[PDB]
């Protein structure tokens, strides 16, 4: 099992059977079980979220660059116009994604509870692990064994701290992503947070 | 129990029974009476003294290859002000990084000893030394030296923390020397050969 | 030595070292941003 | 008892020594001595960090500070 | 409310322009290059940036020529009072939730007292870090039901 400081006793209520477990709690914020298990979940929504908000504000950037295709930055993708006004689409998402939010809530509540189709009775998603519903959720049937779900995990910290430096570089450089990363190129000692 | 003292014909203190190398009983303010405080103190004298030989050795070979007319090298204090590719800050920043590995590493090995003698990504390599502050291994001990009889490393790390505490009154009295003098450590060495008995204050 | 610590910890000791170094540090702003009424972030 | 006393003693002997000291470094003696009728005499300054230093009076003998 | 922004009051600039006089006043005592008289010019500089930044930040004043401060929640005011008020709660928050858990720490001892005297610093540094995310913290106990015995 990984150490994430050498010479440190892990802590006890981390028995290692979590997948992407390295008994790193130095506040020890998970010492209850209970509150354990909904860390677990948030921390695997917000890894997911995450990973897909920082492909999909990184991809255009680059492909803008190169010379595929012409679209704007990430933060200012909100002036451009749509063919709807921002308050209707916000209304079609707040609808929306309420009904998903509330099954993956009761889901989190009691596990197996919501796993009927509440309109058509003949379908359901097979028994599983709460967090990893299966079924219609992975078409192709790959394995869910430990090893892919400690990659999962670590893609998504990944990509987390991706995400919050993007937000820091444009916060205080005002540049776009992958500008920042050609102006470091140029010169790597004379262009570096130092200077700014 | 009889081995010559700091202060001869005086009481050593009870906590110093020269089993450690370079023991000679000198301790009037009682400073390392508990065993975790003796051990701390222990490590922090090596690594003082292993860095005094260090720095040292650095300051007067400089200077004495400049005054000889080998080199052109400028004095030691104001090495600071000399132009370099980078920024200061950046390289004090990547000396920061990399020191802190290193001493994190260090650090680890003394609260938990044996907890980081094997490499984090080449499981085959490993560290041989068996006592805290002495790393042995390949890495660190090519010559086989480290290994022997007890009476030849007690020796050996003897004459090395007489060394390093020379070191350390050297390093200092280099520093007072030029905020005093104003001139480099060789020029008052030889101001001073030139007229012992006039050439001071 | 030990007693040192244990006499170095004590109630009043470590209360005083605690507010000198408050003062000091509120000190240290008072003289970085004086004559401070809104935040201006 | 006897101990007691001597500590006493060096207390007061260090107040002594402050202000004897206070009065040569931050003191307008010398100008006093020059004018004592028209003089205020002072032996205290104060630091300008919240606005203080508007105890710094005008004592005279182009000195500033609180009149002892 | 009938009040003015600092930037068009008169009575604020006449407050700023008698301050300044009555300051220079004691300037014509001293020699020019002597070190009172550069005490003194450091004194009206400090005013003048003073006055300056009150009336950059669009504050308020009465007929008195003096800022008054807007409680009521106006978003133009949040630097005010709102901005400050999370700040101290956070703070203050944060030593009492340090304050709590190093009793309950030492509770479970034989002689608890005896720490409340002579404090165990090791114990201690390990709490205070905690305290960075008290308000996680305290969210999570009230809902498990441990905050309240
Ligand atoms: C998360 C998230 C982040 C970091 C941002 C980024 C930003 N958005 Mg925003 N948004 C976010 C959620 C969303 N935005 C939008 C649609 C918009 C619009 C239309 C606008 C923003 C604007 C802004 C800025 C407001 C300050 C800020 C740079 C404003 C802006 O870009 O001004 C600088 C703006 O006009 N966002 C939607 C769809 C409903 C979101 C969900
Ligand atoms: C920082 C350097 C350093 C350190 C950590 C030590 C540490 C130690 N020495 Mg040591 N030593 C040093 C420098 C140092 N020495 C030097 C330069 C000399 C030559 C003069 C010696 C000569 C010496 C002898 C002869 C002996 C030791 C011994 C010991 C051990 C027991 C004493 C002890 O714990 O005191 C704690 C030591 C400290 C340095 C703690 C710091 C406390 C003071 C306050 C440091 C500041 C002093 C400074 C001059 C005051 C500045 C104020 C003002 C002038 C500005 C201990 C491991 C004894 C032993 O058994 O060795 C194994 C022993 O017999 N030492
Ligand atoms: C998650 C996530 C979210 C919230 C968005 C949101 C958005 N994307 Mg987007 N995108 C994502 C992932 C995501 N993307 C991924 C994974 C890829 C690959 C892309 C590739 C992509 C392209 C190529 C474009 C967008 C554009 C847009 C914006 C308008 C299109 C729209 O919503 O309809 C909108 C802000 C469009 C845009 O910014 O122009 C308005 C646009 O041209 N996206
Ligand atoms: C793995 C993530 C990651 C990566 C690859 C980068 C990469 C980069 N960052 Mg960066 N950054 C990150 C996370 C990351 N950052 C986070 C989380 C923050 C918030 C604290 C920042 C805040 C930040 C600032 C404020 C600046 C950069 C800048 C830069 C660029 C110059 C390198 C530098 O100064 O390093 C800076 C590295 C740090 C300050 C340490 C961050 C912690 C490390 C990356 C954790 C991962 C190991 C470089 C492309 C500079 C720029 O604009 O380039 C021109 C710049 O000014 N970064
Ligand atoms: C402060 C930064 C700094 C700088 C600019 C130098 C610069 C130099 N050092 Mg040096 N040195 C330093 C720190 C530094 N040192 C430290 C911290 C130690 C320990 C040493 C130990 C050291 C040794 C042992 C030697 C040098 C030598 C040299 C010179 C040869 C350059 C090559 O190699 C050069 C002028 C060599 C020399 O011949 O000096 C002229 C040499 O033999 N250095
Ligand atoms: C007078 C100077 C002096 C002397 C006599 C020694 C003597 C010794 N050192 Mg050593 N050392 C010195 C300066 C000195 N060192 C300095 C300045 C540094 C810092 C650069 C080190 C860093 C150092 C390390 C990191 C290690 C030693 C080790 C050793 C011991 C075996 C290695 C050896 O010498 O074989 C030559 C090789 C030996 C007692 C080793 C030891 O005791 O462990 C077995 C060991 O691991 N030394
Ligand atoms: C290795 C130790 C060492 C050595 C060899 C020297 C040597 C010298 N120092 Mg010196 N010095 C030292 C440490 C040392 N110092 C320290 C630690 C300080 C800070 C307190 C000073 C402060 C100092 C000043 C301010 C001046 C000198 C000067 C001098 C030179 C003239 C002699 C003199 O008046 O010194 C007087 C030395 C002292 C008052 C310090 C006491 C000696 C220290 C404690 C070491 C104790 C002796 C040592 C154990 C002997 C064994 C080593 C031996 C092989 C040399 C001479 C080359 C003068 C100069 O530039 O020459 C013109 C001068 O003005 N030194
Ligand atoms: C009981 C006697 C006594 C008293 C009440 C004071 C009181 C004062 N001294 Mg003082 N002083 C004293 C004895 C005393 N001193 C002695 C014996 C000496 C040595 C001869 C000094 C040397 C001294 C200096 C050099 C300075 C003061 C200063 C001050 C003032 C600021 C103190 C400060 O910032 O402390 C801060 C808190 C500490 C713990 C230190 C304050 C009015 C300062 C002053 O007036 O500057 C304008 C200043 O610079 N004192
Ligand atoms: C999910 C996430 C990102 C979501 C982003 C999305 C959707 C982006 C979307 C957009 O791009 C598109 C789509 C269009 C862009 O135009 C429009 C926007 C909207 C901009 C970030 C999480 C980001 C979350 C982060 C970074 C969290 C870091 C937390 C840490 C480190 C905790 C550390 C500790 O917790 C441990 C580690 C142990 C604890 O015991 C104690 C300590 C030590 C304290
Ligand atoms: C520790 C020290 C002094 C020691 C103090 C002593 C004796 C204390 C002794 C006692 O405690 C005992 C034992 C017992 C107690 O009961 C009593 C006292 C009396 C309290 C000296 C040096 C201590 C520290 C040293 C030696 C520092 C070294 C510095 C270096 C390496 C500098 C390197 C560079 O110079 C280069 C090479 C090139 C330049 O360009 C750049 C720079 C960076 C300047």
């Amino acid at each position: 099992k990984g150490e994430w400081l050498p010479g440190l006793a892990s802590p006890d209520y981390l028995t290692g059977s979590l997948a992407g477990d390295n008994g790193f709690d130095p506040l020890g914020l998970a010492e209850d079980p209970e509150n354990l298990k909904w860390f677990v979940q948030a921390e695997l929504v917000n890894g997911r979220w995450a990973m897909l908000g920082v492909a999909g504000m990184l991809l255009p950037e680059v492909f803008t660059k190169i010379g595929i295709i012409n679209v704007p930055e990430w933060y200012d993708a909100g002036k451009e116009q749509y063919f709807a006004s921002s308050s209707t689409l916000f209304v079609i998402e707040f609808i929306l994604f309420h009904y998903v939010e509330i099954r993956r809530w009761q889901d989190i509540k009691n596990p197996g509870s919501v796993n009927q189709d509440p309109i058509f009775k003949q379908y359901s998603l097979p028994k599983g692990e709460v967090g990893y519903p299966g079924g219609i959720f992975n078409p192709l049937n790959f394995a869910p064994t430990q090893e892919a779900k400690e990659k999962e995990l670590a893609n998504g910290r990944l990509a987390m701290l991706a995400f919050l430096g993007f937000v820091v570089q444009h916060n205080v450089t005002g540049k776009g992503p992958f500008e920042n990363l050609l102006q470091h190129l140029s010169d790597p000692w004379h262009n570096t947070i130092v200077q700014t | 129990p009889d081995r010559p003292i700091w202060f001869p014909g005086s009481t050593p203190p009870e906590w110093l029974d020269g089993s450690l190398p370079g023991d000679f009983g000198f301790d009037p303010l009682g400073l390392s009476s508990d065993p975790d405080s003796l051990k701390w103190n222990v490590q922090a004298e090596i690594v003082h003294c292993r860095w005094a030989m260090l720095g040292a050795a650095g300051i007067f070979i400089p200077e004495f290859l400049t005054k000889i007319g080998i080199l052109n090298t400028p004095s030691w204090y104001t090495a600071g002000e000399q132009e370099y590719f980078t920024d200061k800050t950046t390289l004090f920043v990547v000396e920061l990084i990399l020191i802190g590995w290193a001493e994190g590493r260090r650090w680890a090995d003394i609260i938990k000893p044996g907890s980081v003698n094997t490499d984090p990504v080449f499981p085959n390599n490993k560290l041989t030394g068996t006592d805290v502050g002495y790393p042995g291994g390949l890495w660190f001990d090519p010559l086989g030296w480290g290994s022997g009889s007890p009476a030849k490393l007690k020796e050996l790390r003897t004459k090395e923390i007489k060394n390093g505490r020379l070191a350390m009154l050297a390093v200092m009295g280099a520093w007072f020397q030029h905020i005093y003098t104003g001139t480099g450590p060789i020029d008052n060495l030889f101001a001073h050969l030139a007229d012992p008995g006039h050439a001071t204050i | 030595m030990r007693d040192l610590k244990t006499y170095l910890s004590v109630a009043p000791v470590l209360s005083t070292l605690w507010f000198g170094s408050l003062a000091g540090l509120l000190i240290e702003i008072n003289r970085l941003f004086p004559d401070a009424l809104t935040f201006p972030f | 008892v006897f101990s007691a006393h001597f500590g006493q003693l060096s207390i007061i002997f260090l107040w002594l020594s402050g202000m004897y000291f206070h009065g040569a470094r931050f003191s307008n003696y010398e100008a006093w001595l020059s004018d004592p009728t028209h003089i205020g005499p002072s032996a205290q300054v104060v630091w300008p960090i919240v606005g203080q230093e508007i105890l710094n009076g005008d004592v005279g003998g182009g000195f500033r500070g609180i009149q002892i | 409310s009938g009040l003015t922004p600092c930037k068009d009051s008169k009575q604020f600039a006449k407050r700023e322009k008698q301050q300044i006089k009555k300051l220079e006043s004691s300037l014509k005592l001293y020699a020019p290059e002597s070190a009172p008289a550069l005490a003194l010019n450091a004194q009206i500089e400090k005013t003048k940036r003073r006055f300056d930044n009150y009336g950059k930040y669009g504050l308020l004043c009465g007929s008195d020529g003096l800022p008054h401060l807007i409680v009521n929640g106006d978003q133009r005011h949040w630097g005010e009072f709102i901005t400050p008020g999370i700040l101290f709660l956070y703070i203050a928050g944060w030593i009492g939730w340090v304050g709590r858990s190093y009793l309950i720490a030492i509770s479970g001892e034989k002689k608890p007292a005896m720490k409340e005297i002579i404090i165990d610093v090791p114990l201690a540094s390990r709490i205070i870090f905690r305290g960075f995310i008290w308000p996680v913290a305290a969210y999570r106990e009230f809902l498990n039901g441990d905050l309240i015995a």
